[PDB]
DNA sequence: CTAGTTGATCTCATATCAGGAGAAGGAGCAGAGCG
């Protein structure tokens, strides 16, 4: 048996279903988004979406519509999963307590049935006496409201139309009445029929069947004063009440089709109509007095591709996608100068459909980072996921372009600094920030008329300040400035540094030192260095006597971060670092053992040293790469110990572990500046500031997800990391239309470099396949490689083959033409990326579509259509076949460990092959013989193979311990609910074996690793407490959603531990626990779940 | 295709596009697979198949010889060509084999450890698989043209039985009660077929060229008869209400056990509303059947669109079952074809016939 | 009120009033009726049989189960002293009921077919005898009868009887029989109530008694040797199972 | 009019050697076409 703990790392981000109503009061109007699992319960405050409850249902929220019985007082809401759970939910909020309590439930899930073609549908009697479910062909399944169930008994009316495309309640009629549009090989016609809940068949509706569009798709009820349906195809609208038929064929809809609708108003004037490209449409009904005169379609503008859209009020509009980010926009009632009245408000993240991901090591730190291709069409792009530190924002105030903050006690005796200081261009402005109050008074001895590089608090009991012409050293408590010094030419000083002790500050090529003396500045030491200073430091750190002995210079053409001996600036070391940036900060800092010298280029390179007291001689250059703007490096003492902060448009804290240097990251968007503040009403808190605002806040040891954005503005296929060469690899698609013309300028067409494949192998809208190569520091396109005519990019390894040392881009593509249902053409292409350039270093034309390739010990090993054949890098630079595999109906996905091979089929789900290098072939060493629709598969152990199925199920199967011995067994059975389209290892962090990483179609990101047996049945223990104990939303069984599903099986789950629920045992107050822990103490317990959360 | 693979990895089409879709495109590929054999052991023709419900790993056949054959459909061996070995068989010296043709046999439903068949010999033997002894005998007064046991009760475990005789029996497994039958044919039955759907439906097809549809828990006679015309054509029921215009010798409930297929030695199958009995005028064209026993043909499952594949003399005929296109003719058997079964997971289809052959049918590519 | 399967609600002074096997038995008799078959009340005579019919039939008129809203016309055949006991119960136990009497003492005081028409309209509960059925089987047999429950149904247990045809006519699958004892020389006589009841159960009646009635009978005798003794005990057993469904004899 | 009585009149239930002649069918078998 395997044990298995799957967790969810990011939650699903893809809205599949959005309602708004009156769900947490009569008064409140929520927004309730469906994620796949979460339900997501707003509040439509006058300004965004204000969150109030997130639940977790156990299923897939197939239907999610809102219904008001009479008498009720606020909206249920109905709820139907994938796996066919109905459930009625109410929100009752007492007091601070907020609970989803269940008025209903059931599963309506027919035994046998024909799952309907366009999908379960629901829809709610518009005076809720029912509950109409298509959910099979040919049957319509009714539950009853009337009838106050608390079971949900639903019985199915027999619908002599098997092939329904959309379906609705219409308003406005004495009985209920759906109108569905139905496709038979006559046409596709629209149909009405009378639901007699007492006789529990249909009748004879208003208005007899219709020959509408050869594409109708959606059917619009329309409210009561004009009734009638508006159904939608791809080249018209028409409108339907029996005697009225209202015709339309706007032609700025036939570009894309319509597949998403929603009410404006009550009375059905105007709706919104979302099409697959992301245009928005308003569709309006003219009345005439009241009947329907005319139908309109004016394109409002354009939105991320929604999957469903709902009017919120006052011009809000809340665009829900599965395919890119969810949109809050606005409709102005003027448009923008460019045609468009769409305004976006707010954007929510949504890790879109994940088709790859791979984990890089980026930053050279211990931490893993995936990069995912996700998102579609328009809303590509790829995400970086890295755990990052938070803090709170409490202390705001929105002054402009600050460019300076330091920590002052203004009040002389506490060792508090109450006082914090800003230089913006040329002058300085003070801030009281007494208590939690932020306001400007002055502090006597500082100039309000000049620039201030630097200020502080200095020993003797003074304050310094470091402006743009000259320095000014104020006694604290007596009175200003008793001690000026100024350059002897007046030359504004140019470059500066300062501690508690000493002074030192550059005047252009030139430097000057000074020491402090009680009521006094004293200069002792100069030099005249080669060019320009370009940054400093001289903090005495581990200081022990009061003058810090060492400084650091770096200097302008000649760049290297150099050495200096402090009361002679003389040379003591000497060290280039290359490029045409000069340095803009430089630091030196102890991280817990000994000096070391932080010292970046413009472009977020950072090296790290290991500076000795004696000789200060650089050496143990290490280079990590952090952001893309200029940084700046100033330290925060914590409890612990020096933690240094980098600024630039990725903030990071900068820390130490275990004597290792760690890079982590801060989620907040950009910090110009950072200063240490411990107020008094501001404990060991940070001053970060923006180009905007001040913010200030603490540090969170709590890490939150950081997910960058790329927009690539077309389909990614597949990434690759090639660390030789910086840069990923990354499969695009666009879409072209006419020869052709690019819709939109994608991140293929922008490239800085670009070539086009000239092969000698072969001789409406078409999809272009482009090899984009990406900065890995700066996530710039450096190269875009576009493919054949009709040539589809499918798989792309980087890799390095037999013995050549070069690293290549290896793209496996297929021919696609529309005369055929396989592409029998294809070609294995080998680029090399060097010089800013992709060259074809090789090419080999194969018989069909090379849906995957994976470098097998040196050699590649591709899929081509039924065939797995392994391919040799010949002296020559060709790939030469080795051996060849055919019992196979479409080898999908290829893994790889060591001299194994399993691969994932189409349907006959995996196969473990063995390469045998004595003999030079394949064998098939075991086999799964289960139907399984494979979306991905992993290797885990050298007998454990992960595998996932298209019906949202995750198996592990396992070599066996006679010719039964070449059956996999099918050990571990488990429902995520998701659709897993790539498994990868790694992992997001620095008790459990493997970690394996997944990505999804809604954008989970989930976490499998091993678990031994003796804490899988510790697991497997408190699992089924937690069952008896937690309460679900919709009275749905945990082991019944975990259960594997598929049309033709139905197993419980078995060797897979729902990392979820056991996480959840944190999250139940102190007597639940105790009713979970009755047969060790719970403290044990909570320490365990505790190390098992320590993994994402 | 790889539009497909594209919709479904980026979740603008539901995976079960993805299945369905190809699950038809499979099932319009198909043909005789020379890649794939059945170890012949059948001295005689072949009348029945049956691949077990639960994992569809074996099969089952009954020759005309008395044989019961237990074939094993997994490749278990690494090369891409394979014969399906038997595993078992009921062969000539078994003590138990049946004595004259085996007209039907039939996993039980629920479990791959007990099967059935039924014979010329008048007798409906129940097998212990693992043993491969008979539990059970039922005796019959009459031979038995067909049998079939519920592939849905969970609750009851009856056998219903079609013989020569105009009655049809109910053979109780539980408890050995082979008393119940239900009587309101006239002349031979068949064929007989459980709804997949409803517990206790039940549908007989008789010589007389009637279909009745029994409720078999109600006291009271069939619930429907099948009338070709809907009652264009209405009279007193007494010679009326005929399915066809011959003798009825198959019947096959599509999938979700919805409609009714049933054929006739009038050349013509047609589709019934199971629920009403009504028939949905699908034309199907010409389907010649000659059979004088009952004809065992079958219906597509987990496809975009369902498929009836029906033997056609010597060839298998495939219809589109809501709208009668017909989709080809596979060609591979010598003498006329007597059963076909189908495979769910991989849309293979198994055909017996006549001459003591039993071809596989698989999609190409 | 107590309340069964699918609409079944019996009124809750009715059911409290019956012991907890009238209760089964009430039930039972829904479950049948749901089947649309029929069955024997063999309960033990004394044990207030005759009460659970009552129950079960306001019951489901009172729950007006859905060609007929609740209980159609119904008819009661019963030994011929107990007919007036009957009126008497059904006056008692629900007084709603119409309870026609068909005989010559009766209530009626016109010519018999009017009465079998009213009862078969206005829906009542026509109670008769064994005779009046012999003697108009065409006249009853001609108004579409929700339930035909036979008193003492022992009478039906010669096939051939005039009687036994007459009873067999009628359409409608619920068939009761209240029968203290359904057997009472051989089996012949259980076949006869099992194909009114349920026409198709034990087969036809040469090859029920082929198969057990021949069989069962050879195992009681003195001689019989052991191996007819335990085909016997197998046949009993498999006609045991084969009626449990449908008699109820506590 | 209404019980009560009284015939019929039906139904149902109870049990173990010295004949002879001729005609019709079937079986064995020779042989002739003949495919």
């Amino acid at each position: 048996m395997s044990y298995n703990y799957v967790v969810t790392a990011q939650k699903p981000t893809a809205v599949n279903g959005c309602v708004t109503g009156h769900f947490t009061s009569a008064e409140d109007l929520n927004l309730l988004i469906a994620k796949n699992t979460r339900l997501e319960i707003y509040v439509v405050t006058a300004e965004g979406l204000r969150p109030v409850k997130e639940v977790g249902m156990y299923g897939k929220i197939a239907v999610m519509e809102l219904f008001r019985p009479k008498g009720e007082s606020k909206d249920l809401l109905f709820i139907l999963t994938a796996k066919y759970n109905a459930c009625i939910l109410e929100y009752k909020q007492s007091g601070e307590s907020i609970d989803i309590i269940t008025r209903a439930h059931g599963n309506v899930q027919d035994r046998i049935g024909r799952p309907s073609e366009t999908g379960i549908i629901g829809i709610i009697d518009p005076e809720c006496r029912m509950i109409g479910l298509r959910l099979y062909d040919g049957l319509f399944k009714v539950i009853p409201l009337d009838r106050d169930n608390k079971e949900l008994k639903a019985f199915n009316i027999r619908l002599e139309e098997l092939h329904v495309i959309d379906v609705k309640f219409l308003y406005g009629c004495q009985a209920p009445t759906i109108c569905f549009v139905y496709q038979d090989p006559q046409g596709r016609h629209v149909k009405t029929y009378e639901v007699s809940l007492r006789e529990k068949e249909f009748n004879k509706g208003p208005w007899k069947q219709e020959n509408v569009e050869a594409e109708a798709s959606m059917v619009i009820a329309v409210p009561e004063p004009f009734g009638g349906a508006i159904i939608i195809g791809q080249e018209s609208i028409t409108y339907h009440n029996g005697d009225k038929y209202l015709a339309i064929a706007p032609p700025i809809i036939k570009q894309s089709t319509i597949v998403c609708h929603n009410r404006v108003d009550p009375n059905g004037s105007r709706y919104l109509l979302g099409d697959m490209e992301g245009r928005l449409f308003m569709l309006l009904l003219e009345k005439e007095e009241v009947t329907l005169k005319d139908l309109r379609v004016e394109l409002l503008g354009e939105t991320s591709i929604a999957e469903c859209l709902t009017y919120l009020d006052n011009g809000v509009v809340f665009v829900g996608s599965r395919l890119g980010d969810s949109q809050l926009v606005k409709l102005n009632v003027d448009s923008n100068e460019q045609g468009s009245y769409v305004v976006a408000m707010e954007t929510f993240t949504n890790l879109g459909p994940i088709v790859d991901m791979c984990v890089v090591d980026l930053e050279r730190q211990g931490q893993g980072q995936l990069v995912t291709c996700s998102g579609a069409f328009k809303e590509g792009s790829l995400r970086i996921i890295r755990n990052g530190i938070g803090i709170h924002e409490h202390a705001s105030i929105d002054l402009p372009g600050i460019k300076g903050l330091w920590p002052l006690r203004s009040d002389p005796n506490r060792e508090t600094d109450d006082t914090l200081v800003l230089s913006f261009v040329g002058q300085t402005r003070v801030l009281m920030l007494n208590g939690e109050e932020v306001e400007e008074t002055e502090l006597m001895g500082f100039v309000d008329d000049q620039q201030t590089f630097f200020c502080g608090n200095v020993a003797h009991q003074q304050l310094i300040q470091i402006t743009s012409a000259s320095v000014r050293l104020v006694s604290q408590e007596p009175k200003a400035l008793v001690s000026e010094w100024k350059e002897p030419q007046a030359k504004n000083i140019s470059v500066a540094s300062c501690n508690s002790s000493q002074v030192v500050v550059a005047v252009g090529r030139a430097l000057y030192y000074l020491q402090i003396h009680p009521q006094e500045l004293r200069q002792i030491s100069h030099t005249e260095m080669e060019h320009e200073v370009a940054c400093l430091d001289i903090t005495p750190l581990g200081d022990s006597n009061g003058l810090s002995p060492l400084c650091a210079i770096g200097l302008w053409t000649d760049i290297s971060a150099r050495i200096l001996k402090l009361p002679s600036f003389e040379l003591l070391h000497k060290e280039m670092l290359g490029g045409e940036i000069i340095p803009r900060s430089i630091l030196m800092t102890t991280f817990e053992s000994s000096h070391y010298l932080l010292c970046a280029l413009g472009d977020g390179a950072l090296f790290y040293f290991g500076l000795n007291i004696e000789t200060g001689l650089l050496s143990d250059r290490k280079k990590v790469t952090l952001g893309t703007q200029p940084t700046v490096l100033r330290t925060f003492r914590s409890l612990s110990t020096t933690n240094v902060f980098a600024c630039s448009d990725r903030p990071t804290v900068i820390y130490s572990s275990n004597h290792k240097l760690v890079f982590s990251n801060v989620n907040l968007k950009e910090v110009n500046y950072m200063c240490p503040l411990n107020s008094d009403g501001y404990p060991d808190s940070l001053a970060l500031a923006n180009n905007s605002t001040l913010t200030i806040g603490t540090i969170d040891e709590i890490q939150k997800l950081h997910i960058r954005t790329v927009p690539l503005y077309e389909s990614p296929r597949k990434i690759c990391y090639q660390e030789v060469s910086q840069c990923f690899g990354v499969l695009s698609s666009r879409i072209e239309v006419q020869g052709t013309t690019a819709l939109r300028p994608s991140a293929s067409t922008q490239a800085l470099s670009s070539s086009v494949s000239s092969s000698k192998l072969f001789s409406e809208e078409v999809e272009v396949h482009n090899l984009l190569i990406i900065d890995q520091h700066t996530f710039e396109v450096l190269h875009a490689h576009q493919f054949l005519q009709n040539e589809y990019a499918l798989s792309l390894v980087s890799c390095k083959l037999g013995k050549d040392p070069n690293t290549y881009f290896i793209v496996g593509t297929a021919m696609v033409y529309p005369e055929e249902a396989e592409p029998k053409q294809g070609r294995i292409v080998v680029f090399q990326y060097s010089d800013g350039k992709l060259q074809t270093v090789a090419e080999k034309e194969v018989k069909g579509a090379v849906y995957s390739m994976v470098e097998f010990n040196g050699k590649l090993l591709a899929s081509i259509n039924s065939t797995v054949r392994l391919y040799e890098w010949t002296t020559e630079k060709e790939l030469r076949t080795e051996c060849n595999h055919y019992n196979n109906i479409m080898a999908l996905y290829l893994k790889t460990k060591g001299d194994f091979i399993l691969v994932g089929d189409l349907m006959r789900s995996v196969l473990l092959l063995a390469y045998k290098p004595m003999e030079g072939n394949f064998e098939e060493i075991a086999r799964d013989f289960n139907p399984n629709w494979m979306s991905a598969v992993e290797i885990l152990d050298d007998d454990n193979f992960l595998g996932a199925e298209n019906a949202f199920n995750l198996f592990v199967c396992q070599k066996d311990s006679d010719e039964e011995r070449q059956h996999l067994q099918e050990v571990g059975l488990f429902h995520l609910g998701e659709f897993v389209n790539v498994f990868c290892h790694g992992s997001l962090v620095m008790p459990t074996q493997g970690s394996v990483l997944f990505g999804t179609v809604n954008g989970m990101i989930g976490l499998v690793t091993s678990l031994s047996e003796s804490w899988y049945n510790l697991l497997l223990d408190m699992q089924n407490r937690l069952n008896k104990v937690i309460k679900s939303v919709g009275k749905i069984e945990h082991s019944f959603w975990r259960s594997f599903h598929t049309e033709r099986k139905t197993e419980p789950a078995t060797g897979f531990i729902d990392g979820d629920l056991i996480e959840s045992f944190l999250d139940i107050s102190r007597p639940k626990m105790q009713e979970v822990v009755a047969n060790a103490t719970a403290d044990d317990l909570i320490k365990v779940v505790e190390e098992l959360t320590r993994i994402h | 295709m790889l539009g497909f693979l594209s919709a479904r990895q980026t979740g603008l089409e539901d995976p079960l596009r993805l299945r369905r879709a190809e699950s038809t495109r499979r099932v319009l590929g198909l043909e005789l697979n020379k890649d794939r054999d059945v170890e012949r052991i059948h001295g005689g023709g072949i009348n029945t198949l049956d691949i077990e419900p639960v994992e569809g790993r074996y099969m089952l056949s009954g020759g005309s010889d008395g044989v019961i054959v237990l074939y094993d459909l997994e490749n278990s061996s690494r090369q891409s060509y394979y014969t399906c070995k038997a595993v078992c068989s009921i062969g000539r010296d078994h003590p138990d084999v049946h004595r004259y043709s085996v007209e039907t046999v039939q996993w039980y439903p629920h479990d791959t450890g007990m099967f059935t068949s039924s014979s010329f010999d008048k007798t409906l033997k129940v097998w212990d698989t693992n043993t491969l002894q008979t539990a059970d005998v039922f005796n019959f007064e009459e031979t038995v043209y067909s049998h079939h046991m519920s592939p849905v009760s969970t609750k009851h475990c009856l056998v219903a039985v079609g013989t020569r005789g105009p009655k049809v029996q109910l053979c109780d497994l539980k408890s050995g009660s082979c008393s119940h039958i239900l009587q309101g044919h006239r002349q031979e039955i068949l064929a007989v077929s459980w709804s997949p759907r409803y517990d206790y439906i039940l549908a007989t097809a008789s010589a007389d060229s009637r279909v009745k549809l029994w409720d078999v828990r109600r006291a009271s006679g069939c619930l429907i008869t099948l009338d070709q015309h809907n009652g264009k054509k209405s009279q007193a029921v007494e010679s009326a209400n005929t399915a066809h215009n011959g003798k009825v010798n198959g019947l096959c409930f599509t999938s979700d056990g919805l409609h009714l297929l049933t054929v006739g030695t009038d050349n013509r199958m047609r589709l019934w509303n199971s629920s009403n009995g009504e028939n949905t005028l699908v034309n199907y064209g010409k389907v010649c059947n000659n059979s004088k026993k009952g004809l065992k043909f079958t219906v597509s499952c987990g496809c975009s669109s369902e498929f009836v594949f029906v033997p056609y003399g010597s060839t298998i005929a495939v219809y589109t079952v809501y709208s009668g296109e017909q989709i080809t003719m596979l060609k591979g058997h010598y003498k006329t074809v007597d059963c076909c079964v189908f495979q769910s997971n991989f849309q293979e289809l198994y055909s017996g016939s006549r001459d003591c052959n039993i071809l596989a049918w698989v999609p190409s590519l | 009120d107590a309340e069964f399967d699918e609409g079944f609600k019996v009124p809750g002074f009715l059911f409290k009033k019956l012991f907890k096997y009238q209760q089964t038995g009430v039930r039972w008799l829904w479950e049948l009726h749901c089947q649309q078959a029929g069955g024997i009340l063999g309960d033990e005579m004394g044990l207030g049989r005759t009460i659970q019919i009552i129950a079960f039939l306001a019951g489901l008129s009172y729950s007006k189960i859905r060609r007929f809203e609740g209980l159609g016309p119904t008819v009661i055949v019963c030994p011929t002293t107990v007919m007036h006991q009957w009126v008497k119960e059904f006056h008692t136990w629900w007084p709603p009921f119409r309870v026609a009497i068909l005989h010559e003492t009766g209530s009626y005081t016109h010519k018999k077919e009017k009465l079998i028409r009213d009862v078969a309209h206005c829906h009542g509960i026509l109670i008769t005898s064994y005779s009046y059925i012999r003697l108009m089987q065409d006249d009853i047999s001609r108004y579409d009868w929700h339930y035909v429950i036979l008193d003492e149904g022992h009478k039906i247990r010669n096939p051939n009887a005039a009687v036994t045809l007459a009873c067999k006519q009628f359409r409608t699958p619920h068939r009761i029989i209240l029968s203290g004892s359904p057997m009472q020389n051989n089996l012949r006589e259980l076949w006869s109530l099992f194909d009114f009841i349920f026409p198709g159960k034990l087969g036809t009646l040469p090859v029920f008694m082929e198969q057990f009635s021949v069989p069962i009978t050879m195992g009681g005798y003195s001689n019989a040797s052991p191996v007819q003794v335990k085909t016997a005990y197998k046949c009993a057993c498999v006609l045991r199972d084969t009626i449990n469904p449908y008699l109820l004899r506590r």
